[PDB]
């Protein structure tokens, strides 16, 4: 029970740290995107 | 009329239009091509500068110089009258029987004005399916809303199919009940097969459930943004019925996770940041707003009960869409790929399905005097009945003794008789009828969660 | 005051263009229609004006005003028998207004401005007044009522009215520094009413049911919280401990949940009877609710508009119980309203602020002395109700560590017929050194002694239960099988209120220290003749039990005629034999 | 566009035992087949375009290795049609693009490998296309929607993924045709994940 | 006295100031809305066009046109003295007793500086505390750090009251020397629910210790920039106590958890990649400046001894 | 790396079973190594040479502490002559592609650097196609007894 | 530069008993040590830096506590390497870079290392070199790329950081050196992830 509880635990985290890194490259694209149309003029 | 040429930045599902500061937000426009077509489309992010039209269809007729964009009807209306009981309808709201469209009575907008809590009562007098397993161990009242969990490959739009034409409520168990109320059902179909389409057109056609239930079906290849604006629809017009002649309205979303992934590919569209697993931040109060219209009145007497049905992806319940759905709604009922490929229609097994609001609505005078000590005894039967089962493969039947072979031929009995039922019509007494005969096979004295006189007064 | 006009709107953000000098966080009247915003990200002349409702048919060019004043909540006499949404706007005059749904863009004032009140004057002309003191009373339902002075104003106090049958837009009083002052006043609802020391807790919070003070006392001026399961009975749990509190005010904030789950509240809450003084219990308690398709800043700022007006209650001297329902829902509401400000997220997929934001909720509430200068206590019996029902999640992770009394609910123990459904294995207070001193000089001098036996039984009995499990409960020995009877009729009779009894609905500290010294006193009468040389079951048949069995459902206006007699009798008892 | 669509009452006689048994496909239906690497997706395809029931088979292969193109071309002129006596790749018109072909073809090829297949459903006949591979047509809208910069969906796809695979997959369904006749488009997709 | 205004652009805890250029990275500045209440920010990210204040509080009512900005004290410097054994003191350190506010002595940086490490003797005597296994198996070997991991329910609030008051250095065990070494307990509360506070002011007050003793408690209702701002505050009059008066001064950090949970709040500001569950990877620098502040140095007889008690969030 | 040296040295089609007579041609050997370390180097080139087949055989070696970015152009510069080597001069010619680990994260590298977005773990998308352009340009063709048949050594991360 | 790389056939004689002899490296070899907190990891840094058969110990800790560095230059000046007599810090040159010191010296630090490392290389010195705790150097390259805005990959740590630490390591190896010396230089890297 325990050691099944750890890994599963570990693998919510591990997917919790992926969609982290995406959620930030979204954000970083988006700041691109409002930054290209601040640098058209 | 005026027509907004001069338009740049068109790009994907989207376009820009210059100079257009009319068209206010949440604005339906129609684009006309050069070469005489017209698309429809609707406007997001009004500006000084440009506005924002994104588009139905895919935009494949476009250009930027013979382009011209018309606003039809500001805000996103319908109109709805009481003639339209037998109109099958795709999302926009476009008769597709090749019958004559309708004149309107009303002109109502498609978005969900909020219930004033202080006028609803509590839902409390019960509308049976036809599904025994529905109607006798987990209940249904009017005004609840109660999804269906079911599997990624089960078959449920039979059950909504059956359920949506088998369904009526009952007054003459209520107070000299009359049936001078009638019953509208309101169908919304959201992303479906072609061919599961044609079934349901086939199934409400063949029974005279087109007589008295209005639909929506939209297909997949339909744009995204109809299957947004079809739940919509489908709840505007049960509420002008329940709410303007005091009606009773059954309503049936198939396959909410279309809304959903509808409703995820339009925020990834509008350019907006995904928050759980990719979904919007907003999908709990998107999904609030057409759950959370139906309900009963204080006052009035309509009825607006709602049965979602929603695919979970590969059988999670903390998937997002379920979370939610169980974080709203009153309970759940939930299939099974084990029962349903051990083979039995409607393949709904009981215990993790749950209704929380049963307790308020059955009864004498509502329905029937035994009603939740005759669900608790077959519930906690058939709960010690399966583990049972599963155990008398190690054990050994004769190493068993008499009470426990009951309950296994109870358990073995129940699976055919009270929830294989296929086609079967029953209703509520023949339901407990068999729910009592079912429970002759355990021994009295064992029903200890049955008080004496009801034993005394329907054991067969 | 200050007239932009609108360049930009994209879903419910507004972003408007001439508010140049505009505050932080306001009221923003946009439009014709005119919708209640709120003023962030200030940029040269614009302002970004979040839209609490759908923005559906606004166009450009349109006028948008402020009002300068940030997120209020307005303060007066006739807030009890209140209903309110969660920006204060009363469900019941909208109803009687405009229809049985909720038109967008309209707006009422939460007091009512159209009753008299009956003025009584209480300072004169030649006084000062400092930020915090009465100058008049009004009676509402019989329940006294003391208009404060609103905090951070003093001043000498000239025309004062006399006693006036009056209305809430009469200023009864005006300062020497221009400043006149009316009933009502408003305050920014996002910080507390400043008071002039919080205490530590030495008084319990009497809730009344015979589990919930005696074993989990909660000590007035704490904090609990439950975690909410269907199928174990909250609701009757939430209408016991506010009518038989020993707070005189309640303010039950249902901050957003089901609607059917709360047409419940909205339909048998005023038809309680407050069992004091006779009426309904609504003479006396505020109700704020919530569906979950309204604004979502209003479900947000629901409980801090809880928390004002509790805390308004708390400066009048007054004993306030805040219940606040489902505070998972609001973590789902500050979710959302943080993903419309693009927030990188957390753990599960909360703000980063979620620890602080409960700090802030929880942490204004205490024992406390009023400005004014005497004491009042505004403790909070919030809830909990986990939607995956894991206990890892942050919310009630946070909730857990801020909390000072958390307790369990049970889908088992009501399946077992327990009411209520409270585990004693897995839910713990911290309340008992600082109730302590109180225990010894308003109960008794053991007390905390008989507390920490029958702590140690119900520990013993769960501790020693797994051979009862596997063996049988027949061939245990003989002082073990006293030990599960004990226990289980110190379950059954000590923990088990039917909570809809006539004389059962609430217990005061006599009755169950005395119930407790009963029991203990059958524990180490009977331990005593099974040590001396007979068994166990000829024990078990016989009127002892019968007594204890019936001494929760004597009154107390027989108990000095019950208690010592069957104490006595006990003795005697089991002297004979 | 085509006059009217059907219910269907005849099956995909596959050739296979359980993919006729005990997972049967309408032959107006269509069906999906995802499996890791290494499992058994393309022999599984290339039984079904060896023993089915179909008059014509169009053969997609988007984003594939190239000795699977080349080995069915050597493979099936040397083999018997089950219907008729004529060499098997007389009803196979094969369209091929691999994974070294250029990237945005993949489009263009499995929209060109159905609408030949719906040419071949206004005839009359029996269509069987056996497209593989739509997780590349989805991977080739990742690659180009990364370089117009733009926000992507779940995971990188572009977010009107779903929109195109509901439209694709659409066009079959057991059809009477314009001209009074009835046919049909099966679809076999595979998809890798 | 020399106030910039002209604030351009405020969206969150940042705000723009515009022609910026006397400014200074890492100062201090002082927010004065027009309704007449200061806040405290810190001067970060300066360019030419303009300078970005983090504002420290929650923003509210701020504008464009009144938003007075001064400089205030550009190293973040504090008064310190000798006699604060004694006195409860905010997260800031404003005193908290109703108490005058003390004379300064020193007015050095928060901050610190790190100890040259061929300055830095060994730990390598000994402190004696009352628990027995930490003072038999484990050993508070003196000048050294360690923490004590505890869990989401367990007591680790009455070994903290505990350890600071029934521990005390042991002289005669070793030769001789005991008047000129006293001992004294920093004593700093990060984050505390009130109940907490109201237990350590009952314990120190009862026991004594508050003669020895100095209390940095938080009053967890505080802005954030309170609660990360107290450890350094702690260190700072335990180093200045600890290295000019060679005492031999215990530092109790309390919770470690309201502190870690303070910097990844302050931490979603900037939009920094976070690290590993939402804790932004400059932790690590932070963590090692205010434990590594620690340590003994040759010549002084002063040691500074760190207890961090931190729970894990689950175990 | 022992197990493509033994594979290196010690492999040969069999022309007698097969039923043609014989021609018995040995292999030719196109080495490429990315970011191999020093170790390796030096027992691959050991290895060769005392199995004799450094006078049939080409290297090109992309050290370890070579710069970072040429391994994008090691594969398709070694692929380039191995085309040649077959289909000019009808060779049987065995690539060893050691250590494609390297050229992924100098793609990754690459496509981290232009801010393109990444499929899974952080290596972007193009890196299907880029493989693929690696790979099948192998294979037989008609008529020509020129043959490529490659080993690519991968290095599983996480096993 | 050197003339030419040779190859490892001679013992870094290690000093512990495991580290021989079951898992033993060579005098040009490299080693990787991981492990968390509370397994050690300074014990066995220092016993490596104490007891073994090198000629100069370049021991680069960066990212650290002081009382390691402290311990380092306290306890060394009495000890005694067993080849030559007086004490063990005549032949140890160590660069600290304490936890606390400012974060971009830590890039410095390990290249000043590897570099006194190939200074005496050149001198006929076998060489050891002890680099501590580079997951610190990892963060500090984390942390230049987070202040620069360039794209993260894999927990933030930027995806040259492969480049870096492969250049890193192959700077050890067994050269002879243009002057006709031999030479080794060996590197025991402590990972802690
Ligand atoms: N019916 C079968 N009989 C024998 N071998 C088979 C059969 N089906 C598949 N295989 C083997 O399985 C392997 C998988 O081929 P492939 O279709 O490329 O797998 P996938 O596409 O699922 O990765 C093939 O090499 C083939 O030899
Ligand atoms: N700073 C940069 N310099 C060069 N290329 C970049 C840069 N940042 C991103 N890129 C990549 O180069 C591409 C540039 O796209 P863009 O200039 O919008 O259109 P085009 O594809 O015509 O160059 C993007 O797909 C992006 O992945
Ligand atoms: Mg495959």
């Amino acid at each position: 029970i325990p050691g099944i509880r750890a890994q599963i635990r570990f693998i919510q985290q591990v997917l919790e740290q992926r969609e982290r890194e995406d959620t930030f490259r979204l954000k970083r694209i988006k700041g691109k995107i409002e930054a290209r149309e601040a640098e058209e003029e | 009329k005026k027509e907004y040429t001069g338009i740049t930045y068109i790009s994907g599902p989207l376009l820009f239009v210059e100079n257009a500061k009319d068209l206010a937000y949440g604005a339906i426009v129609d684009i006309k091509d050069g070469t005489g077509r017209v698309r429809g489309g609707q406007v997001i992010e009004v500006s000084e500068e440009y506005a924002v039209i994104q588009v139905f269809e895919e935009t494949t007729g476009l250009d930027l110089a013979t382009t011209s964009v018309s606003l039809v009807e500001d805000v996103a209306r319908l109109g709805v009258s009481k003639e339209m009981l037998g109109r099958r309808f795709n999302g926009i709201g476009k008769p597709i029987d090749g019958l004559p469209p309708i004149t309107p009575e009303k002109r109502l907008p498609i978005t969900g004005l909020p219930l004033n809590p202080v006028a609803r009562r509590k839902p409390e007098q019960f509308i049976q399916t036809g599904i025994s397993t529905i109607d006798v161990m987990n209940t249904l009242v009017r005004g609840q809303k109660l999804p269906i969990f079911s599997g990624s490959g089960l078959p449920a739009n039979e059950i909504a199919a059956q359920i949506a034409r088998q369904a009526t409520v009952r007054p003459d168990l209520s107070g000299e009940g009359e049936k001078e109320e009638p019953f509208a059902v309101v169908f919304a179909a959201m992303g479906i097969t072609q061919r599961e389409l044609s079934y349901f057109i086939q199934e409400f056609e063949r029974t005279g459930a087109l007589s008295r239930s209005v639909l929506f079906l939209n297909k997949a290849d339909d744009p995204t943004i109809e299957r947004i604006l079809t739940p919509r629809m489908a709840l505007t017009v049960a509420e002008y019925l329940a709410f303007e002649h005091d009606y009773h309205v059954l309503v049936i979303l198939t396959d909410m996770t279309n809304y959903c992934e509808a409703l995820r590919e339009i925020g990834a569209a509008r350019e907006e940041i995904p928050g759980r697993r990719g979904y919007p931040g907003y999908m709990y109060t998107d999904l609030a707003t057409i759950y959370e219209r139906a309900g009963v009145v204080e006052g009035k007497k309509g009825s607006v009960t709602q049965i979602p049905i929603l695919s979970m992806p590969d059988d999670d319940r903390t998937h997002p869409i379920p979370d939610l759905t169980g974080y709203i709604t009153e309970g759940q009922i939930q299939l099974s790929r084990e029962l349903h490929r051990k083979g039995i229609y409607p393949p709904i097994d009981p215990l993790p399905s749950l209704s929380r609001l049963m307790n308020n609505g059955v009864g004498k005078g509502k329905t029937r005097e035994d009603h939740k000590q005759v669900s608790d005894q077959l519930y906690s039967a058939y709960a010690n009945g399966v583990d049972i089962r599963k155990l008398v493969a190690i054990i050994g039947e004769d190493a068993l003794t008499e009470n426990d072979r009951r309950y296994l031929q109870f358990a073995d009995a129940f699976e055919r008789f009270f929830i294989n039922q296929g086609q079967q019509n029953r209703s509520i007494e023949e339901s407990l009828q068999i729910a009592w005969a079912l429970l002759s096979m355990l021994p009295q004295g064992e029903l200890k969660r049955i008080s004496k006189d009801h034993i005394g007064k329907y054991y067969g | 005051m200050i007239q932009g006009v609108i360049q930009k709107i994209a879903g419910p953000a507004v972003i408007a263009k001439g508010m140049l000098g505009a505050r932080m966080y306001d009221i923003c009247k946009v439009g014709e229609e005119g919708l209640v915003g709120e003023i962030i990200r200030l940029d040269g002349d614009t302002a970004f004006v979040q839209v609490y409702e759908d923005t559906s048919g606004l166009k450009v060019g349109e006028p948008v005003v402020s009002t300068g004043l940030p997120l209020a909540v307005e303060l007066g006499p006739g807030m009890l028998n209140g209903i309110y949404d969660g920006i204060q706007r009363p469900l019941e005059r909208i109803r009687e207004k405009t229809g049985i749904y909720i038109t967008r863009g309209v707006v009422v004032h939460a007091l009512d401005r159209e009753k008299k009140w009956a003025w009584t004057p209480m300072v004169k002309p030649g006084d000062e007044v400092r930020g915090g003191m009465v100058l008049g009373t009004v009676p509402e339902f019989g329940f006294t009522h003391k208009i404060l002075v609103p905090p951070d104003v003093r001043g000498r106090v000239k025309e004062v009215k006399p006693a006036g049958e009056y209305t809430v837009e009469e200023p009864v009083v005006v300062l020497e520094d221009g400043t006149e002052l009316k009933m009502y006043h408003t305050w920014p609802v996002r910080r507390a009413r400043p008071v002039q020391r919080k205490l530590d807790p030495n008084t319990p919070f009497l809730t009344g049911m015979r589990i919930l003070d005696v074993l989990f006392p909660v000590a007035m001026g704490g904090t609990a919280a439950i975690p909410g399961p269907f199928g174990s009975g909250k609701t009757v749990t939430q209408q016991s401990l506010a009518k038989w509190s020993n707070a005189d005010v309640v303010v039950y904030v249902g901050c957003g949940e089901r609607g059917n789950e709360m047409t419940d509240v909205l339909v048998e809450f005023p038809e309680l009877t407050d069992p004091k003084t006779g009426g309904p219990l609504m003479h006396r308690t505020v109700l704020i609710a919530n569906t979950s398709n309204m604004p979502v800043a209003a479900r947000e700022a629901s409980i801090y508009v809880g928390v004002t007006i509790a805390e308004y209650f708390r400066d009048q001297g007054f004993s306030v119980a805040l219940m606040a329902d489902s505070t998972s829902r609001w973590a789902e509401a500050l979710r959302e309203i943080s993903s419309r400000l693009e927030e990188m997220p957390a753990e599960e997929g909360y703000p980063p602020y979620l620890a602080a934001r409960l700090a802030a909720f929880y942490e204004r509430a205490g024992k406390v002395i009023t400005l004014g200068g005497e004491e009042g206590a505004v403790t909070i019996v919030g809830a909990v109700s986990p939607p995956g029902g894991d206990m890892s999640e942050p919310v009630t992770q946070s909730t857990l560590r801020i909390v000072g009394a958390f307790w369990r609910l049970d889908a088992s123990l009501a399946f077992r017929r327990h009411f209520p459904a409270i585990n004693w294995n897995g839910s713990y207070s911290l309340f008992t050194s600082a109730l302590d001193p109180w225990y010894r000089e308003n109960v008794a001098e053991d007390y905390p002694e008989l507390r920490d036996a029958i702590s140690e039984l119900l520990q013993r009995e769960a501790g020693l239960q797994e051979i009862v499990q596997l063996v049988g409960p027949d061939a245990l020995q003989d002082a073990e099988r006293l030990v599960i009877e004990v226990g289980r009729i110190i379950r059954e009779d000590f923990l088990q209120q039917n909570a809809y009894h006539e004389v059962d609905a609430y217990c005061s500290m006599k009755k169950a220290y005395g119930i407790m010294k009963m029991i203990l006193a059958f524990y180490k009468e009977a331990e005593a003749a099974i040590k001396r040389g007979v068994s166990i079951d000829e024990i078990l048949q016989l009127p002892v039990l019968e007594r204890i069995g019936r001494a929760r459902y004597v009154s107390e206006e027989e108990f000095p005629a019950y208690f010592e007699e069957a104490m006595k009798e006990i003795q005697g008892a089991f002297k004979a034999l």
